[PDB]
Protein backbone atom coordinates (compact mmCIF):
# COMPACT_ATOMS: atom_id res chain seq x y z
CA UNK A 1 0.00 0.00 0.00
CA UNK A 2 1.37 3.32 -1.17
CA UNK A 3 0.21 5.70 1.54
CA UNK A 4 -1.44 9.04 0.79
CA UNK A 5 -0.99 11.22 3.87
CA UNK A 6 -2.45 14.56 4.92
CA UNK A 7 -0.48 17.46 3.45
CA UNK A 8 -0.39 19.14 6.86
CA UNK A 9 1.09 16.11 8.65
CA UNK A 10 4.08 15.60 6.34
CA UNK A 11 7.62 15.29 7.73
CA UNK A 12 10.34 17.55 6.19
CA UNK A 13 12.05 14.39 4.85
CA UNK A 14 8.82 13.27 3.18
CA UNK A 15 8.57 16.79 1.78
CA UNK A 16 12.14 16.54 0.53
CA UNK A 17 11.72 13.25 -1.33
CA UNK A 18 8.49 14.65 -2.77
CA UNK A 19 10.32 17.79 -3.87
CA UNK A 20 13.31 16.18 -5.57
CA UNK A 21 11.04 13.51 -7.08
CA UNK A 22 8.53 15.89 -8.64
CA UNK A 23 11.40 18.06 -9.87
CA UNK A 24 12.87 14.99 -11.58
CA UNK A 25 9.39 14.26 -12.99
CA UNK A 26 9.29 17.88 -14.14
CA UNK A 27 12.47 17.35 -16.16
CA UNK A 28 11.02 14.41 -18.15
CA UNK A 29 9.86 15.01 -21.73
CA UNK A 30 9.01 11.31 -21.70
CA UNK A 31 5.50 9.97 -21.20
CA UNK A 32 6.34 9.36 -17.54
CA UNK A 33 6.88 13.11 -17.11
CA UNK A 34 4.76 15.88 -15.61
CA UNK A 35 3.69 17.58 -18.86
CA UNK A 36 2.77 14.34 -20.61
CA UNK A 37 0.61 13.31 -17.64
CA UNK A 38 -1.03 16.72 -17.31
CA UNK A 39 -1.90 16.70 -21.02
CA UNK A 40 -4.13 13.71 -20.29
CA UNK A 41 -6.44 16.21 -18.61
CA UNK A 42 -7.51 19.35 -20.46
CA UNK A 43 -5.56 21.25 -23.10
CA UNK A 44 -4.46 20.19 -25.55
CA UNK A 45 -7.44 18.00 -26.39
CA UNK A 46 -6.44 14.82 -28.18
CA UNK A 47 -9.79 13.15 -27.53
CA UNK A 48 -12.78 13.17 -29.88
CA UNK A 49 -16.31 12.14 -28.87
CA UNK A 50 -19.90 12.05 -30.20
CA UNK A 51 -19.99 14.81 -32.83
CA UNK A 52 -16.61 14.63 -34.52
CA UNK A 53 -14.62 17.66 -33.32
CA UNK A 54 -11.69 17.73 -30.86
CA UNK A 55 -12.80 17.38 -27.24
CA UNK A 56 -11.20 17.42 -23.77
CA UNK A 57 -10.12 13.92 -22.67
CA UNK A 58 -11.28 14.13 -19.04
CA UNK A 59 -14.79 13.07 -18.03
CA UNK A 60 -17.01 15.56 -16.20
CA UNK A 61 -20.72 15.69 -15.47
CA UNK A 62 -21.17 12.00 -16.15
CA UNK A 63 -21.35 9.11 -13.64
CA UNK A 64 -17.94 8.09 -15.01
CA UNK A 65 -16.32 11.18 -13.45
CA UNK A 66 -15.10 9.73 -10.09
CA UNK A 67 -13.64 6.54 -11.60
CA UNK A 68 -11.85 8.58 -14.26
CA UNK A 69 -10.19 10.88 -11.72
CA UNK A 70 -9.48 7.83 -9.55
CA UNK A 71 -7.48 6.23 -12.34
CA UNK A 72 -5.92 9.59 -13.22
CA UNK A 73 -4.70 9.86 -9.64
CA UNK A 74 -3.18 6.38 -9.88
CA UNK A 75 -1.47 7.32 -13.17
CA UNK A 76 -0.03 10.50 -11.61
CA UNK A 77 0.96 8.63 -8.44
CA UNK A 78 2.88 6.00 -10.40
CA UNK A 79 4.29 8.73 -12.63
CA UNK A 80 5.64 10.17 -9.43
CA UNK A 81 6.99 6.93 -7.90
CA UNK A 82 8.90 6.19 -11.14
CA UNK A 83 10.97 8.80 -9.34
CA UNK A 84 10.86 8.26 -5.56
CA UNK A 85 8.46 9.54 -4.12
CA UNK A 86 8.69 7.07 -1.27
CA UNK A 87 5.12 8.20 -0.50
CA UNK A 88 1.92 8.59 -2.52
CA UNK A 89 0.44 11.97 -3.39
CA UNK A 90 -1.06 13.65 -0.29
CA UNK A 91 -4.61 14.94 0.12
CA UNK A 92 -5.44 18.25 1.74
CA UNK A 93 -8.61 18.35 3.83
CA UNK A 94 -10.36 21.58 2.82
CA UNK A 95 -13.43 20.50 4.79
CA UNK A 96 -11.21 21.97 7.49
CA UNK A 97 -11.38 25.79 7.76
CA UNK A 98 -8.43 27.52 6.06
CA UNK A 99 -6.31 30.67 6.36
CA UNK A 100 -4.06 30.14 3.38
CA UNK A 101 -3.17 27.54 0.74
CA UNK A 102 -1.33 24.55 2.29
CA UNK A 103 2.24 25.51 3.28
CA UNK A 104 3.79 23.20 0.67
CA UNK A 105 2.54 25.45 -2.14
CA UNK A 106 2.42 28.75 -0.25
CA UNK B 1 -20.76 49.70 -17.77
CA UNK B 2 -18.66 47.66 -15.43
CA UNK B 3 -15.10 46.39 -15.87
CA UNK B 4 -16.45 42.89 -16.62
CA UNK B 5 -18.95 43.61 -19.39
CA UNK B 6 -18.89 41.93 -22.79
CA UNK B 7 -19.99 45.11 -24.54
CA UNK B 8 -18.57 48.39 -23.27
CA UNK B 9 -19.13 52.07 -23.98
CA UNK B 10 -16.91 55.10 -23.36
CA UNK B 11 -16.77 55.98 -19.68
CA UNK B 12 -17.06 59.75 -19.30
CA UNK B 13 -20.36 61.62 -19.35
CA UNK B 14 -20.86 63.94 -22.32
CA UNK B 15 -23.95 65.58 -23.76
CA UNK B 16 -25.81 65.32 -20.47
CA UNK B 17 -26.49 67.39 -17.36
CA UNK B 18 -23.89 65.67 -15.15
CA UNK B 19 -21.01 66.35 -17.58
CA UNK B 20 -19.50 69.07 -15.34
CA UNK B 21 -19.71 66.84 -12.25
CA UNK B 22 -18.03 63.85 -13.92
CA UNK B 23 -15.15 65.96 -15.23
CA UNK B 24 -14.78 67.86 -11.96
CA UNK B 25 -14.15 64.59 -10.14
CA UNK B 26 -12.01 63.42 -13.06
CA UNK B 27 -9.64 66.36 -12.58
CA UNK B 28 -9.27 65.81 -8.82
CA UNK B 29 -8.41 62.22 -9.73
CA UNK B 30 -5.51 63.46 -11.83
CA UNK B 31 -4.77 66.14 -9.24
CA UNK B 32 -4.28 63.82 -6.28
CA UNK B 33 -1.90 61.66 -8.29
CA UNK B 34 0.60 64.43 -9.01
CA UNK B 35 0.22 66.02 -5.57
CA UNK B 36 1.32 62.67 -4.14
CA UNK B 37 3.85 62.56 -6.98
CA UNK B 38 5.37 65.71 -5.54
CA UNK B 39 3.59 68.72 -7.02
CA UNK B 40 3.42 71.60 -4.55
CA UNK B 41 0.37 73.03 -6.32
CA UNK B 42 -2.95 71.89 -7.76
CA UNK B 43 -3.71 71.41 -11.44
CA UNK B 44 -2.98 74.63 -13.39
CA UNK B 45 -5.46 76.00 -15.90
CA UNK B 46 -5.12 78.11 -19.00
CA UNK B 47 -8.15 80.37 -19.26
CA UNK B 48 -9.64 81.02 -22.69
CA UNK B 49 -11.58 83.80 -20.99
CA UNK B 50 -8.74 86.08 -22.03
CA UNK B 51 -8.06 86.31 -25.78
CA UNK B 52 -5.30 83.95 -26.93
CA UNK B 53 -2.09 85.04 -28.69
CA UNK B 54 -0.30 81.72 -28.23
CA UNK B 55 -0.42 78.23 -26.74
CA UNK B 56 1.12 78.21 -23.22
CA UNK B 57 4.83 77.44 -22.93
CA UNK B 58 4.69 74.39 -20.65
CA UNK B 59 2.19 73.04 -23.19
CA UNK B 60 4.05 73.94 -26.39
CA UNK B 61 7.81 73.58 -25.81
CA UNK B 62 8.99 70.04 -26.57
CA UNK B 63 12.00 70.14 -24.23
CA UNK B 64 12.33 71.50 -20.70
CA UNK B 65 15.45 72.60 -18.84
CA UNK B 66 15.49 72.47 -15.05
CA UNK B 67 16.91 75.84 -13.93
CA UNK B 68 18.12 74.34 -10.66
CA UNK B 69 19.85 71.18 -11.93
CA UNK B 70 20.65 72.52 -15.40
CA UNK B 71 19.65 69.33 -17.21
CA UNK B 72 17.67 69.47 -20.45
CA UNK B 73 14.90 66.89 -20.61
CA UNK B 74 11.78 66.15 -22.63
CA UNK B 75 8.78 68.23 -21.56
CA UNK B 76 6.21 65.80 -20.08
CA UNK B 77 3.27 68.07 -20.99
CA UNK B 78 4.15 68.30 -24.70
CA UNK B 79 2.45 64.97 -25.40
CA UNK B 80 1.31 61.69 -23.89
CA UNK B 81 1.93 58.04 -24.67
CA UNK B 82 -0.91 55.69 -25.52
CA UNK B 83 0.23 52.49 -23.80
CA UNK B 84 -1.94 49.79 -25.39
CA UNK B 85 -1.56 50.83 -29.03
CA UNK B 86 2.26 50.63 -29.00
CA UNK B 87 5.14 52.02 -26.90
CA UNK B 88 5.85 54.19 -29.93
CA UNK B 89 2.50 55.96 -30.16
CA UNK B 90 2.02 59.53 -28.98
CA UNK B 91 -0.77 62.08 -28.91
CA UNK B 92 -0.41 64.72 -31.63
CA UNK B 93 -1.88 68.17 -32.11
CA UNK B 94 -3.08 70.62 -34.75
CA UNK B 95 -3.88 74.22 -33.89
CA UNK B 96 -6.74 76.07 -35.59
CA UNK B 97 -6.32 79.82 -36.12
CA UNK B 98 -9.79 80.14 -34.60
CA UNK B 99 -8.00 79.89 -31.25
CA UNK B 100 -6.08 83.13 -31.71
CA UNK B 101 -8.90 85.52 -32.64
CA UNK B 102 -8.66 89.03 -31.14
CA UNK B 103 -11.41 91.64 -30.52
CA UNK B 104 -12.29 93.79 -33.53
CA UNK B 105 -14.03 97.17 -33.69
CA UNK B 106 -17.43 96.05 -32.48
CA UNK B 107 -16.68 92.34 -32.63
CA UNK B 108 -15.58 90.11 -29.77
CA UNK B 109 -13.82 86.71 -29.76
CA UNK B 110 -16.04 83.61 -30.17
CA UNK B 111 -15.24 82.24 -26.72
CA UNK B 112 -15.92 85.53 -24.89
CA UNK B 113 -19.42 85.96 -26.35
CA UNK B 114 -20.23 82.28 -25.89
CA UNK B 115 -18.74 82.00 -22.38
CA UNK B 116 -20.90 84.92 -21.18
CA UNK B 117 -23.86 83.39 -23.03
CA UNK B 118 -23.43 80.30 -20.84
CA UNK B 119 -22.78 82.28 -17.66
CA UNK B 120 -25.93 84.30 -18.39
CA UNK B 121 -28.10 81.21 -17.92
CA UNK B 122 -30.05 80.96 -14.65
CA UNK B 123 -31.15 77.33 -15.03
CA UNK B 124 -28.47 74.68 -14.44
CA UNK B 125 -29.47 72.49 -17.37
CA UNK B 126 -29.66 75.58 -19.63
CA UNK B 127 -26.23 76.50 -18.25
CA UNK B 128 -24.82 72.99 -18.74
CA UNK B 129 -25.84 72.65 -22.40
CA UNK B 130 -24.36 76.01 -23.40
CA UNK B 131 -21.35 75.46 -21.14
CA UNK C 1 -23.82 30.49 -9.17
CA UNK C 2 -25.33 32.60 -6.39
CA UNK C 3 -28.65 31.52 -4.87
CA UNK C 4 -31.03 34.34 -3.98
CA UNK C 5 -34.19 33.63 -1.96
CA UNK C 6 -37.22 35.60 -3.16
CA UNK C 7 -40.49 36.44 -1.40
CA UNK C 8 -43.33 37.65 -3.67
CA UNK C 9 -45.15 40.93 -3.30
CA UNK C 10 -48.70 40.98 -4.65
CA UNK C 11 -48.37 44.07 -6.85
CA UNK C 12 -47.13 45.82 -9.99
CA UNK C 13 -44.25 47.09 -7.83
CA UNK C 14 -41.64 44.49 -8.89
CA UNK C 15 -40.71 44.54 -5.19
CA UNK C 16 -39.74 40.90 -4.78
CA UNK C 17 -37.71 40.50 -1.57
CA UNK C 18 -34.70 38.79 -3.10
CA UNK C 19 -32.40 40.69 -0.72
CA UNK C 20 -31.43 37.55 1.22
CA UNK C 21 -28.96 35.10 -0.35
CA UNK C 22 -29.76 31.46 0.34
CA UNK C 23 -26.77 29.69 -1.18
CA UNK C 24 -23.81 29.33 -3.53
CA UNK C 25 -22.18 26.74 -5.76
CA UNK C 26 -19.67 26.42 -8.58
CA UNK C 27 -19.30 24.85 -12.01
CA UNK C 28 -16.19 23.78 -13.90
CA UNK C 29 -16.05 23.97 -17.68
CA UNK C 30 -14.24 25.34 -20.71
CA UNK C 31 -14.07 25.53 -24.48
CA UNK C 32 -13.76 22.02 -25.98
CA UNK C 33 -15.54 20.80 -22.85
CA UNK C 34 -17.36 17.50 -23.30
CA UNK C 35 -21.07 18.40 -23.62
CA UNK C 36 -22.95 17.10 -20.59
CA UNK C 37 -26.16 17.22 -18.57
CA UNK C 38 -26.74 15.66 -15.15
CA UNK C 39 -29.27 12.79 -15.20
CA UNK C 40 -30.59 14.07 -11.87
CA UNK C 41 -31.24 17.53 -10.40
CA UNK C 42 -28.53 19.07 -8.25
CA UNK C 43 -30.04 19.99 -4.91
CA UNK C 44 -28.69 22.64 -2.56
CA UNK C 45 -30.13 22.63 0.97
CA UNK C 46 -31.62 26.06 1.70
CA UNK C 47 -33.86 25.09 4.62
CA UNK C 48 -31.94 27.00 7.31
CA UNK C 49 -32.21 30.42 5.66
CA UNK C 50 -35.89 29.79 4.89
CA UNK C 51 -36.58 29.15 8.58
CA UNK C 52 -34.46 32.21 9.46
CA UNK C 53 -36.78 34.40 7.38
CA UNK C 54 -39.61 33.34 9.68
CA UNK C 55 -41.64 31.77 6.89
CA UNK C 56 -42.67 28.13 6.56
CA UNK C 57 -40.70 25.97 4.14
CA UNK C 58 -43.99 24.62 2.82
CA UNK C 59 -45.29 28.12 2.11
CA UNK C 60 -44.62 30.05 -1.06
CA UNK C 61 -41.35 31.59 -2.17
CA UNK C 62 -38.89 31.04 -4.99
CA UNK C 63 -35.20 30.91 -5.85
CA UNK C 64 -33.25 32.83 -8.48
CA UNK C 65 -29.66 32.62 -9.68
CA UNK C 66 -26.92 35.17 -10.26
CA UNK C 67 -24.50 33.51 -12.66
CA UNK C 68 -21.07 35.12 -12.86
CA UNK C 69 -18.60 33.71 -15.38
CA UNK C 70 -15.05 32.94 -14.18
CA UNK C 71 -14.17 35.94 -16.32
CA UNK C 72 -15.85 38.07 -13.70
CA UNK C 73 -18.29 38.85 -16.47
CA UNK C 74 -21.84 38.79 -15.11
CA UNK C 75 -24.01 36.59 -17.30
CA UNK C 76 -27.69 36.53 -18.38
CA UNK C 77 -29.99 34.53 -16.07
CA UNK C 78 -31.04 32.51 -19.13
CA UNK C 79 -27.68 30.71 -19.26
CA UNK C 80 -28.94 28.30 -16.61
CA UNK C 81 -32.45 26.80 -16.41
CA UNK C 82 -34.38 28.47 -13.58
CA UNK C 83 -34.00 26.99 -10.06
CA UNK C 84 -36.99 25.54 -8.20
CA UNK C 85 -37.74 24.95 -4.52
CA UNK C 86 -37.96 21.26 -3.59
CA UNK C 87 -39.88 20.64 -0.38
CA UNK C 88 -39.51 17.43 1.61
CA UNK C 89 -42.28 16.78 4.18
CA UNK C 90 -41.53 15.13 7.54
CA UNK C 91 -42.04 11.37 7.13
CA UNK C 92 -44.44 10.03 7.73
CA UNK C 93 -46.81 12.75 6.52
CA UNK C 94 -50.35 12.63 5.19
CA UNK C 95 -51.45 15.82 3.46
CA UNK C 96 -55.03 16.96 4.08
CA UNK C 97 -57.86 14.49 3.46
CA UNK C 98 -60.42 14.80 0.67
CA UNK C 99 -63.65 16.67 1.43
CA UNK C 100 -66.65 14.39 1.91
CA UNK C 101 -69.22 12.72 -0.35
CA UNK C 102 -71.10 14.62 -3.09
CA UNK C 103 -73.93 17.01 -2.17
CA UNK C 104 -75.10 15.86 -4.44
CA UNK C 105 -74.26 16.18 -8.12
CA UNK C 106 -70.86 15.68 -9.72
C1 LIG D 1 -15.95 36.00 -20.49
O1 LIG D 1 -17.28 35.50 -20.54
C2 LIG D 1 -17.63 34.77 -21.72
C3 LIG D 1 -16.94 33.41 -21.67
O2 LIG D 1 -17.37 32.71 -20.50
C4 LIG D 1 -17.33 35.51 -23.02
O3 LIG D 1 -18.52 35.81 -23.75
C5 LIG D 1 -19.10 34.76 -24.53
O4 LIG D 1 -19.55 33.57 -23.87
C6 LIG D 1 -20.60 32.93 -24.59
C7 LIG D 1 -21.05 31.70 -23.80
O5 LIG D 1 -21.46 32.10 -22.49
C8 LIG D 1 -20.18 32.55 -26.01
O6 LIG D 1 -21.33 32.12 -26.75
C9 LIG D 1 -19.55 33.74 -26.73
O7 LIG D 1 -19.02 33.32 -27.99
C10 LIG D 1 -18.46 34.39 -25.87
N1 LIG D 1 -17.96 35.57 -26.54
C11 LIG D 1 -16.66 35.87 -26.56
C12 LIG D 1 -16.28 37.07 -27.37
O8 LIG D 1 -15.83 35.20 -25.97
C13 LIG D 1 -16.72 36.88 -22.80
O9 LIG D 1 -16.06 37.26 -24.00
C14 LIG D 1 -15.70 36.94 -21.69
N2 LIG D 1 -15.60 38.31 -21.24
C15 LIG D 1 -14.74 39.10 -21.86
C16 LIG D 1 -13.44 39.31 -21.14
O10 LIG D 1 -14.98 39.60 -22.94
O1 LIG E 1 -10.40 17.93 -12.65
CU1 LIG E 1 -11.16 17.08 -14.23
O2 LIG E 1 -11.36 17.06 -12.27
CU2 LIG E 1 -11.22 18.53 -10.98
O1 LIG F 1 -14.15 65.98 -22.81
CU1 LIG F 1 -14.46 64.47 -21.60
O2 LIG F 1 -14.55 66.44 -21.60
CU2 LIG F 1 -13.32 67.73 -22.44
Amino acid sequence: NLIRKNVDTLTPDEILNLQVSLRAMQDDEGASGYQAISAYHGEPADCKAADGSTIVCCLHGMPTFPMWHRLYLVQFEQALVAHGSTLGIPYWDWTKPMTQLPELVQ
Amino acid sequence: PNPTAKHRHACCLHGMATFPQWHRLYVVQFEHSLNRHGAIVGVPYWDWTYPMTEVPGLLTSEKYTDPFTGIETFNPFNHGHISFISPETMTTREVSEHLFEQPALGKQTWLFNNIILALEQTDYCDFEVQF
Amino acid sequence: VRIKLCIPTEDKRQSDNCDNDAGQFFILGGTNEMPWNFAFPYLHEITDTVLSLGLALDSNYYVTAEVTAINGTLMPTQTIPRPIVTYIPPQGFKDVNMVNMDTSSL
